[PDB]
């Protein structure tokens, strides 16, 4: 399977140099956009999703009420 | 926020304490200013889920100091 991407990956056409960098800013703006969409969680209301610090453990001052309150990814 | 119907029977005991049986109507409209709490802290399923506990207490309570 792996030497069937490589076969894949190695076909793209050798464009000139403005595709590649092209290319390179479109995954870079992927992944900031994934970043963004996952930096937010799970929320019902009914559920006051408290932000969950990652150092000191729950955060038993930050008393979420009803309001955006981003989760830093693996934090 | 309708006045939805709410049949809630009641099997308690009067003054005399004869079995009396009494349902009762809950004609429950949800304050329209009050839906971010009948939501937050009463949820979806409100009245199914608050209402007839009320009553039944309620009710009983009532029948306790009147005879048959």
């Amino acid at each position: 399977m792996a030497q069937n991407l490589k076969d894949l990956a190695g076909r793209l056409p050798a464009g000139p140099r403005g595709m590649g960098t092209a290319l390179k800013l479109l995954l870079g703006a992927g992944a900031v956009a994934y970043g963004v969409r996952e930096s937010v969680f799970t929320v019902e209301g009914g559920h006051r999703a408290i932000f969950f610090n990652r150092i000191g453990g729950v955060q038993q001052d930050t008393i979420l009420a009803e309001g955006l309150h981003f989760r830093i990814p693996w934090f | 926020c309708r006045s939805r119907p709410r049949n809630v029977p009641v099997i308690t005991g009067s003054k005399d304490l004869q079995n009396v049986n009494i349902t009762l109507r809950i004609l429950f409209r949800p304050v329209a200013s009050q839906l971010p709490r009948i939501f937050t802290s009463i949820g979806e399923d409100y009245d199914e889920r608050v209402l007839p506990s009320i009553t039944t207490e309620i009710l009983k309570s009532v029948v306790a100091r009147f005879d048959a």
